[PDB]
Parts: structure tokens; C-alpha cells; sequence
């Protein structure tokens, strides 16, 4: 969307990912596997919550009551309580109004990013050992390891350790 | 033949919401903001409260039948009807919605006694059928019905004053009767032209009895028009009246800060809430809320609308 | 030597907005928020409509010369005029803006008939220049000058009652007379001292002509000022008189809702509009208007600017 | 800008682009060549749009009119409704010239990510067969005719194809 | 072996601000958005002022010894303090609030005489203990209390009238003495009942005083209350009294606009300011304020918090 | 944070760095450096006056007094007034703290951007003569003089006078 990740160059979620907001999918030697980064979901979840803490709480002034439910109350007067009070609620209908599409819009958006954050780290650990699918998958030129594929979402991947071989597969 | 890839979540049935951008956005999850549901009962926990039931606020101040249990007592919200009875003899008050707002914000009300006294000439214990105790027919508790004591005699120049000798302010009421008829006039008070004077240092004020053909209510085609004011402490209030005055025999002292309530919703001494209106109360953490404009004590602010999702997901691009 | 580029468009005269961090960039395009332009007539299509032209509100009840074409109707707007006549006899109207707000947000009027009858020693036929018809010395439509038939004669203590039986709230307007000269009291009503009394079973009010040396308007130096009350269903007002009412014979009563516009500007029934004001109507599918702080209907809110652009585009980097 | 794309690496744009927000220039053995992408134009344009829906279209509540035009009104009465419309008129200027603002910083900024989103599509389908000029030019190492142009402009290209081929002229 | 690295900067001490998601962010700085200091003083810097210290703006029409220096003037901004006296001799004016504010916007006011004269019969000049001057008995400058020049005579029934031969509305101030016996009633003005008329074109009421015990204040039980009203340019205002009537010696015209400020902080002409309230003044670019929801002038914004702090740098990350 | 720069993959701010808010650390034969960017600082700089212009400087509209400080006032009225203060007061104080939090976002987003911006300058202007090291740093496969430094930090820097030489390196 905003930063191409979710819903732009991945063009599903993964129904099946139940363990957090963001994961990686492997394929390799040992077979196939799914697993959700932790790290990142917690930081996109933490956001969401102060959000939700902001919207939530607000100390109010006290209102007492201006217009008599049960008496009749003086016409003009009545009138300019009535305009006071439809402004008012204009107002309020306005921003909330406003609060809601300007929060949700953030709120994807920074979802967004922080998948974009996940998949540019992994991109950087990996150097020159590996490239890029465009759909959101690293073509790894090299035996990684179901262990191998721990140590990348572990993000403790040593692409030193497997450079030089990596860069054969490059040419042929 | 070896690869990873990048992946986020997804549900099979997503909740819709408005970005700035797009009305209809499809993400994972969402929440309300606007709260739409409310409690149907008056929660009254943590409250020393007060239910007048058929009592009006007024009527309190003057001492109605309706509200003899509710002529002193302190409280911390209290609470009106729409039955409420003020005036058991029909009448009007001259500011009446000033004045129950003051009493409908005040937590508690004082009785003291003015002290007035008539003696010979004078029958100071007028009473009527519209004002029915125990049963018999009698009066406001807190007023007295002044009439010449016998006949249709002059009713004497007559001079009663109250002193404020408290620390706060008090709040005098007082009626003018203005009967039906010039044949009951005379009966009642003098022939003579009939006025009543009011002063304080900071109020002056003045009436006159009047007569007039009315409709009968309840009961009576009379009236009495209730009016009232503050008399500062260390201050002093004199009545001259030549008939026609309903006597205060006691006055009032609003005491504190009270939050006041006029519903018809049931009282439920076992939840708490800061925010009520006529159709209950309401409780919730949500900042907007539908149910009502017309609110009381600390509460969401009302807004025109059902629903406003906010989301609490990524966009849910599912398959 | 071979190579692809990316690049985005741009135009040679771009449009200058407004961000939150620079108060003048220039995009590809954009679009005013403001609506500054708006239609210099009342834009009726649509509408079941009035336009009192010199009748006011208040002359409606009453029944001015200029307001014979508009004592009853319907509608669902009303449209007041700068001109316009209520008293054709110089007076006032006690509450008179209560009043014809009442009357603007009405959308129809029907007029009932007291039924009041006087007859003997009674004229109930006054009439004045200030209120000419056709032509010919005239009066208020609905109401009835009464004097004493004779002389310089006590006009009859008298009592008239008006009786609503129907299932909605009646609105009745009287007036009193208030002379210029106690020759002229004298003339028309008794040498008795003069009182009229109203009273229904909420309603209870008294007043006293009075005479005093007055500037000619239009026309004569008396006055009558008007009262209006609401009379529930099923109940019924008493008016007892000695002389100095102008008694209603027909009561108003108000139908529906209905739109108040108070402007000079020209009627045109062929634009719809829902939004109006003194200078015209105001038809935008914008949020926001510059045209008056002071509009009726649903309408864009008021602004203190004249322009606000909302950018449609990116960034116009030109070259 | 917050995108870095527009008014950032690339240093203006063209003129001669009129039948899209967002396009390509090629150049190569048949010569010069331009075209506009329809997609993420209307990604763009489709979101400007959004916009003008939240703007435009809005229920008011119907008002009637609290102080006449034609009478003279109370005075003190007259001065509260006064303090009143022009408080109110205060928060609403306010609220257009925030909405504005903010509108504006996010249009131009999110008109300049999906100039990046694009650019960012094209890198990834070229994997190791061109690299990055800076100017949002891509250097293509190998004969790409009208025809390939065309397969990158349509999201088609196959990089698998003149891969090694394009692999060559990296080290030369 | 050779490398470059980019970084951002960072500082020792971050200050903490909110976002949309994060109640504590540590940035590198901020500032402050609400306004909580202001300046316990009056900045009448480039202003032409007054001060009225213990004249009450109402005083200033009327003439109470306090405001001898206030009968006249031109100013953009008016002072009235705590203190202030308008009620040499005791009373009260109705529709006071309206009035003051009325004098309050107003940047200045001309007294233009009535050339009312009463001659035989009838003394022109009471006056009283309450209204001290140089020193002495005396009375309120721009009025005359008007008594039956013998005994206990019925005072003449008289008429004066003011015309306004200006292009500009008038404001009239009179008074009704209410005695505190019938006796003192009696030795000023007749046995006769007493009546005032007031009428212009637009205006037309009448009162009577009226007799009663009061609590003596300062001084005296009478009061005089007073009544005003505005007359229009080319028209005629005419007093019909008998006795009781305060009448204007002069009338006022209001003059500009001008700016009212109700406060007890000290004058200073050193500083500039645009916004005021009861504690002083407020000088600052902010658009909002937390010294007071009651304000004057060209102010920021009224907030509910001590602070708000707007980021004017990035995320501070240390070590 | 959004952009994944400032307080991402880079893990912390420099309190050294006093010249400016953006800068560059080298390592090379000579030793050691810092500098600061002038022109990616002042792009954020201006931004953050372009938001302290905004907040300062309002007309404002003239209010006159509606409550008496020192006389009584009715009571039904005061309470209208004070009813209409207290709402105003709170949509005033709602939308100051709705302004402060949105601008706070923005304002550290932005500055994360800016970061960025500048980032992606240098890698560009680098292309193939240099890797991402995954913290800010690009390690430089051939000799940078501090003049050749000097030309990176300058936006003078030309890749293809070291490029063949740095493509050695790479696979040794
Ligand atoms: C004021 O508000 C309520 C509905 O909100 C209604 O009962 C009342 O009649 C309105 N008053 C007028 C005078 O338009
Ligand atoms: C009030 O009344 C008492 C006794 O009648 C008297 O001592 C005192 O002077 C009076 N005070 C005032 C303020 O009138
Ligand atoms: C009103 O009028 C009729 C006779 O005028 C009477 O029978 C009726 O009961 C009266 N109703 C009320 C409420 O006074
Ligand atoms: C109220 O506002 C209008 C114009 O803004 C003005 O004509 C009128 O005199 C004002 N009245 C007061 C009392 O401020
Ligand atoms: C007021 O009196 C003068 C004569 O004194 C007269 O010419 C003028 O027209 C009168 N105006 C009114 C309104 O009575
Ligand atoms: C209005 O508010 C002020 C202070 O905020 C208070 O002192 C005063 O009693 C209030 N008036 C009413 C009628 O509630």
C-alpha cells in the first residue's frame, strides 16, 4: 500500500499464520515449514494498543443539566440551548469521524511498515548469499539448514560463513 | 533450490472500515468507539442518593404533601420524576427553573425556623382540601395561609421579619394567593386595597393579590404563586403585608454540591456509573456514544451516528 | 547503452496548498474546500411555499390588513420580509420573538372561533385609520375592539371563556388597550378603575390599561400591546373585563413543522435548495462556506477564509 | 520528499506525460520510447478520490434560525448567541485549515510512494540483469528490444532468460 | 578495510512527548503549546484607558460621587474593579447585566442636557445623606430628585418631555423612589395615589411606588430603582408623573466600541496586550491557555491541561 | 520506527555528532572522521518550522465578556453559559491533544524518512562498489582516500573510476 508490502508486492496473507501478525514460510532440503517472528508482531500490537489507550480514557468535565426533561422550558431560550447543542454534536460527529479514517489509515499503513522492516532486515543479513523473488521470498543460493533457516529468523545468520560458496550458484 | 519467504497474516471473514482514503477497507479486526448500548436502571452504587418519586424538587422547599419525607436530608445525587407534585393548591413559581436547577445541584437542604408569629386578629392556619394529610384537610408544611381571623374584616397591617444569623445563605420562599372572586377577597382579607412588600438590603420587591374567574384545579379556582430569593448571612428580610402573603414558617439552606437526575429509569444500588440520562444510565470506556444529547455527570459525547470501526488489524488481504 | 527510466508527470502552472509543514507547495492540482459563491434568490423549487411579502409573522394571528391573504394555510416553508407590518395600530407583543419563531418553524395555521358574544350595552365594533381596509376605517381581523356602546359610560364587567375541545394546543392572543388621555379612557370604558384578568388552568396573568401622552404613530397616540398563551386540550381561559380588552374572536392554531427563512431576496421555483440566508440560497456539495455565520436549514459550516485548497495531486516539480 | 522519489532522487518531472501520473522512458537499439502505467495511476488517482468522497457529502442536521434578521433581539441574549457562533466559528476554521494540512502532506507523500512502490516492482522483476543509475534510471546489461521493454512495462519479464547473458557485461 | 557509516544524532537529556501510538517518546526537543504563565498586571500599553477604580460603570450614567471624575469621556478600553459603587442611595436597576455591557462595549460617553424644568409647587432638589459630596448632603449628578415643594401637599401632576434632536440613539436613565412609610410617601408627594408614565414611539411603561420596611442600607430603607431605555434620533420621550419619579437632569450617548475588562490586577503602561481576564493580562504566540476559561480580548484557546508538547526533533536514542 | 531507520536498524544516535542532525562516521587508511549533512538537516529542519509556523500565528476574533466577574448573574443563564464554555473547553482541549499527538507522529516519521532519504543517496551513488552491512554502514571494497570520502559526503562521488576495481574484491 503505502510502503508496497501488504497488499503490493505480497499479494496474500497467509490465513494459516495463527501465531502472530508476521512469519516466514521455508522451503528447503528438510522440506517445508511456516513460523511467526515474534518480535515484529509485538511491535505493530503495541502500537495498535497505545491507540487503543488514547481512545479510551479521558477524564470528563461534569456536565449538569440545562434543559428540564419534564418541565416545559421557555421557547426562545429553548431554541438557543437546541442550535448550542446540534452544533455541538456537528462538531463532535466531525472528529470522530476524522479521528477514526485518519487512525485507520495510519494504523494499515504502519502495518505495512512494519512488515516492509521485517523483510528489509532479513534482506541486509543475507548480503550477497541470496536474491530477491519480488513476492517476498529470498532465493537462497546455498544449503541452508533447516537449523540454517532458525539462525535467519533467529536474525544470528553468518552470511560470512556461507559467502564464497553462495556466490558460485550466482553464475550457473 | 532453496528459498525463504515473507509472509503476514490473514482471517476469512475481515470487519470493514472508513480510511481517509477509502470508505470500505477490508482489515483484520476492529473495535467500536461509539457506544450504543446502555443501562436501562439508574446506578446508584456508591451513592448516598436520593429518589423524590412523586416528590418535586420544589415542593421540598414549600413542604407538599408528596414530599414530606423529603423536607430535610443530605445526599449526593438526587433524583426527579415525571410525576413530581410541587403545588398540591394549583399555582406557579416566578423563576421555577432556576430555582430547581439550584436545588437539583445542591446535595441537601436545611430547615430553619423564622420565628414569625401573628397572635390576635389574625388566623394564621388557613387550610384547604387541595392539601390533604392524614387525611383532613391542611397545607404546605413550611408555609403559612394568613387569614383575617374573623369575618371579612380588615386584615391588620401587619410586619414580620427574618433575620439570617447563620454563616451561609438562605432561601426564603414565599406565596401570594389570588383568589377567584372579589366576595371571597373580602372574606378572606380586608375591603381595603391589599399589598405585600418584600425587602432585604439586596432585595426589594412588591405584589398584589388579584382577583379572576379561573378553571377549577384541583379542586380550586384560587391560586398561589410561589417567589423567592437569597438572604445573605448576617442579613435581614421584612414582610409588610395588609393580607393576600402565604407566610414562610421556615426557610430553606442549600448545603453542598449535588448531581441531579431526572429520569423514570428503575434504581439499582449494585452498579456504579458517572453518566446518566432519562432513558438510565450509562457506563463505558468508549469516548462517543449514541443513546443521548441530553446527558448528566461525566460522560462519552454524544454523536449522530451507529457505528465508527476503528481498525485494530493490518488490511486483510485473504486466500 | 541500454536503459530504462522512471518518472512521474508535472505541469508548467501548477496550484499553490497548504501541509502541515510548508505553507506554500506547489502540486499538479487541486480543489477549493471553501464555497464562496452562493445564489442571490431563494431557490423554492420543490417547496410548498409562503412568501408573506409585507405581512408578518405575528400579523398572521392577529389579523393586520397587509396578512388578510395569509390568516390560515399551509406550508413547509415560510419566507419573512424586511418590510413587514403586524400592527397596523402602533402596540408591541410581550414575548414577541418567542412568538414568531413559534410560528416560523409552524409550516400552517387554522383559525377556530371563540364563539365570545357581548350584546347589549356593549360595542363590539370599534374600529380605526390605522387599520383601513377596503378602504374604510377597519380593525385587526381576529380580534374584537370592544367599548362601551354608549356615552362616556362603566362599560359591563363581562367574562368570556374560550374552550378548547379539540385534541391539539390552541395558541390565543389578546390585547389591551392603553389610551392616550383620561378623557379618552373615560369615553370608551367607564370612570371605574379598569382590570382584566386571565386565568386557564396554567395560565393566570392580569392587566391594567393606562393612559399617558404618546407620540402620534401612525396615526394615534394609544397603544395595544398583545399576549399570547397556549391553551392545553380540554381546557379551557377566562377572560373577566371591565373594559380595555381587545378580545380574540378566532384563535390560532399551529399545524405542523416547517422552515423559517428571513430574506429579501427574489423567489425563484426553479433551483432546489436546502440551505438559506438572508441574501439568497446556498446550493454546494462542499463542507464549508464563506457567505454568512447566520443560515437556516442543512447547511456547508461557516468559515472565516476565503480560499482552501485540497491538493488532488503530487508534488509539481516542473522543467 | 518523505518518500524520497519524487522532488527527491529523481530531480523533476515531465511535461510530456500526459496520459498518466506515473510512466516509463526507455532507451535502446530501435531508439527512445515513453508510456504511461495505467495501474499504479489509478492506485493514486483512485485514493484522491477517496478523499473528495469524504469531503464532499456529508448529512447535516437541519438548523433553524435563533436570532432575527428583521427585529432587534435582546441585548444580552443577543451577545451570548454572538459568543457563541463566533467560538464555534473559531473551531471550525481551525478543523478546515487541520484537515487541509494534513490532507495535503499525506496526498503529496503518498503520491510519492507509489512512484517509489513502481520503481521498486521494476527493480525486483530485474534481479541481477541491470543495476541502479540513482536517477531512477535502470542500466540493462543486455539487449532488451521493444518488445522486452514492453514485457518489464506489462510485468512480464523474465529474468531468467537473459540472465547470465546480462551477468557478463557486470565485470566489462 | 575502509568504511562508511551513517548515523543520526542524539542528546543526554531527552524531552518526553505523545503520539498517536506512544504516550512517552524521548525526543531530542520540544515546546510547549499551552500558555500557563501570564502577567499578573494590566497591559495597557497603546491604549487609550480608564480606570474606574470604585465607579461602577452604571454610576457613570446616573452619577454617583464615585464616578464625579467618569460623567464624560472617550476611551478603547474600560476598567471596572471589584470594589465598584454605583448605589449612593440605595437600589437597584432592572435589566442591570444588559446595561453595564452595554457600557462596557462602548469606548466612550457624552451627557446632553434634558432642559426639563419644574418651577412653583414642585422642589427640584432633594437630596440625601447616601449621596455625600463636597461634602454635604447631595445626589446623583445626571438626576433630580423631584418633592412637593410644601409639607405633605399633593405633588402637581406634571409632564416633561426629552426630544432627541441628535443623529444618534440616546439612552435615558430615571428612577422611582419606594418609600419606607406611608408617612414619608406622604410628606414628599400627596395623599394621592401616585403613578409615572414613560412613553416614546418605541417605548411605553409605567410604575408606582411603593411603600415598605426595609433593613437600612446605607443609610436609608427608601431605594430608588432605576430604568432606561434608548431613544431613537427625531423622537420624543415624555415623563406624566405625580410624584415619585427620579428624572434625568441629562441623558447619556454611548460613543464607539471599545473593550471591557473586569479585573483587580494594577495598571501597567509598559507592557502591550490583546487578551485579559480577572487576574490580568495574557501575552503569548500559543494558540492555547490554561490561566482561565473567562477572557477578553483577541486570546488563545482555553485547554484543560498544564501541558502539551509538540516534537521539534526526532526520536532520541542515546549511549 | 515507520521508515525503519532511526531507532531500527540503526541501534543508536550519535551524541557526538553536534554540527547537525544527519551525518556520516568513516573508516579508511588515514583513520577516523565524522560530519554532519547540511542539506538533509536543514530538509527536516524546515519541516519542523513549517509546524511551529503553523501552531503560532492565528487571528483571532474579538470576545467580549458574557459572564460578570463581580455582579450575580441569573442563574438558568449562567448555567447555559456555562454549559457552552464547558463543552467548548472541550473540544478545545480533545483538539489540541489530537494535534500534538498527529504532528509528534509525523514529526519522528519524517525525521526517520529524512535519515533514509540520505541512506538511500549514498548506496545509490555507490552501485556496485560497495555492500550494506545492515547498520547504516557500506562497507567499500576499494582505497577511499578521505578525498574520495569527501566525494562521497559531497554527492560527488563517481562509481565508475573505482567500479571494475571494487567488483575485484567482491569474490576475494
Ligand atoms: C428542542 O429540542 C427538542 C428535540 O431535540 C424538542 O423537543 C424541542 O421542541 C426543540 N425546540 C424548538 C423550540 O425548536
Ligand atoms: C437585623 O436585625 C437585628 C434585630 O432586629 C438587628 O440587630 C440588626 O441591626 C439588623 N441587621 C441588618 C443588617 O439590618
Ligand atoms: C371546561 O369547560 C366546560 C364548560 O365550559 C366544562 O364542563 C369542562 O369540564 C371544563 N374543563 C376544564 C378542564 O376546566
Ligand atoms: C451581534 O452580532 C452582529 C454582527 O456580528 C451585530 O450586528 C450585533 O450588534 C451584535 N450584538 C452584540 C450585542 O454583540
Ligand atoms: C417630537 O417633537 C417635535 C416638536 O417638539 C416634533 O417636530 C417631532 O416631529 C416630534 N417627534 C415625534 C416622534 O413625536
Ligand atoms: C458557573 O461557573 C462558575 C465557575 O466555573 C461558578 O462559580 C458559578 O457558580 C457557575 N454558575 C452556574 C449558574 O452554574
Amino acid at each position: 500500500g503505502l510502503f508496497g508490502a501488504i497488499a503490493g508486492f505480497l499479494e496474500n496473507g497467509w490465513e494459516g499464520m495463527v501465531d502472530g501478525w508476521y512469519g516466514f514460510r521455508h522451503q528447503n532440503a528438510q522440506g517445508t515449514g511456516q513460523a511467526a517472528d515474534y518480535k515484529s508482531t509485538q511491535a505493530a500490537i503495541d502500537q495498535i494498543t497505545g491507540k487503543l489507550n488514547r481512545l479510551v480514557e479521558k477524564t470528563n468535565t461534569e456536565f449538569e443539566s440545562i434543559e428540564s426533561e419534564f418541565s416545559e422550558i421557555e421557547h426562545q431560550i429553548g431554541n438557543v440551548i437546541n442550535w448550542t447543542k446540534d452544533s455541538i454534536t456537528d462538531i463532535w460527529t466531525y472528529q470522530a469521524e476524522l479521528l477514526v479514517a485518519m487512525e485507520n489509515q495510519h494504523t494499515i499503513d504502519m502495518a505495512d511498515s512494519e512488515m516492509l522492516n521485517l523483510y528489509e532486515r532479513v534482506r541486509k543479513q543475507l548480503r550477497q548469499n541470496a536474491e530477491e523473488d519480488g513476492k517476498g521470498c529470498f532465493e537462497i543460493y546455498h544449503a541452508c539448514d533447516d537449523s540454517c533457516m532458525e539462525s535467519i529468523r533467529n536474525n544470528t545468520y553468518d552470511h560470512s560463513q556461507y559467502r564464497e560458496e553462495a556466490l558460485l550458484n550466482r553464475l550457473n | 533450490g532453496d528459498k525463504i519467504c515473507l509472509g503476514h497474516h490473514a482471517v476469512a471473514n475481515g470487519t470493514i472500515v472508513k480510511t481517509l482514503t477509502n470508505e470500505q477497507e477490508e482489515v483484520t479486526n476492529a473495535t467500536e468507539t461509539v457506544e450504543s448500548t446502555g443501562i436501562n436502571r439508574l446506578c446508584m452504587k456508591g451513592r448516598k442518593h436520593k429518589d423524590l418519586g412523586n416528590c418535586h424538587p420544589i415542593g421540598m422547599l414549600i413542604g407538599t404533601p408528596a414530599c414530606d419525607l423529603h423536607l430535610t436530608g443530605m445526599w449526593d445525587t438526587l433524583i426527579e420524576r415525571e410525576n413530581a407534585i410541587a403545588y398540591c393548591y394549583p399555582g406557579a413559581t416566578v423563576n421555577v427553573e432556576a430555582l430547581r436547577q439550584k436545588i437539583m445541584e445542591s446535595g441537601g437542604i436545611n430547615k430553619i425556623s423564622t420565628g414569625f408569629t401573628y397572635g390576635s386578629s389574625i388566623n394564621s392556619a388557613g387550610t384547604t382540601r387541595a392539601c390533604m394529610r392524614n387525611g383532613g384537610n391542611s397545607f404546605y408544611a413550611e408555609l403559612k395561609w394568613l387569614v383575617s381571623k374573623s369575618k371579612g374584616q380588615n386584615f391588620p397591617q401587619t410586619t414580620n421579619t427574618y433575620r439570617n444569623t447563620d454563616t451561609a445563605e438562605h432561601l426564603i420562599m414565599w406565596g401570594i394567593h389570588h383568589p377567584s372572586s372579589t366576595q371571597e377577597k373580602n372574606d378572606l382579607y380586608g375591603t381595603q386595597s391589599l399589598s405585600i412588600s418584600v425587602g432585604s438590603s439586596t432585595y426589594r420587591n412588591n405584589f398584589v393579590p388579584v382577583v379572576g374567574a379561573r378553571p377549577q384545579v384541583n379542586g380550586q379556582s384560587g391560586r398561589i404563586d410561589f417567589h423567592w430569593t437569597l438572604v445573605q448571612p448576617g442579613d435581614n428580610i421584612t414582610f409588610s403585608h395588609n393580607g393576600g402573603l402565604i407566610a414562610p414558617s421556615r426557610v430553606s439552606k442549600l448545603i453542598g454540591r449535588g448531581l441531579g437526575i431526572q429520569s423514570d429509569a428503575p434504581i439499582d444500588n449494585n452498579c456504579e456509573s458517572k453518566c446518566f440520562w432519562r432513558g438510565g444510565s450509562i457506563n463505558t470506556r468508549l469516548p462517543f456514544q449514541n443513546l443521548s444529547p441530553r446527558t448528566v455527570g461525566q460522560c462519552p459525547k454524544y454523536v449522530n451516528r451507529r457505528s465508527l470501526m476503528l481498525a485494530t488489524g493490518m488490511r486483510n488481504v485473504p486466500e
